[PDB]
């Protein structure tokens, strides 16, 4: 997709997995709306990351795209890509 | 699905 939903990381996370990124409070992060509409959750639960649960994206301000979970992070809208 | 962990602090 063209678009991406953004998120901004609230709180610090250390990866647990090889296919994890780290967050680090106030990176921020692109999830591409395709992976959202894959799973089901573009009519509106974009809004609501800690109800998706792990999300995928990349992390613009490290540059590492992976897995990180939704509840660490807060919706700030979207763009395009 | 894969279990979230909880929140920090």
């Amino acid at each position: 997709s063209a678009e991406g939903y953004q998120y901004r990381a609230l709180y610090d996370y250390k990866k647990e997995r090889e296919e994890d990124i780290d967050l680090h409070l106030g990176d921020i992060l692109t999830v591409n709306k395709g992976s959202l509409v894959a799973l089901g959750f573009s009519d509106g639960q974009e809004a609501r990351p800690e109800e998706i649960g792990w999300l995928n994206g990349y992390n613009e301000t490290t540059g590492e795209r992976g897995d990180f979970p939704g509840t660490y992070v807060e919706y700030i809208g979207r763009k395009k890509i | 699905k894969r279990p979230l962990p909880p929140l920090p602090s």
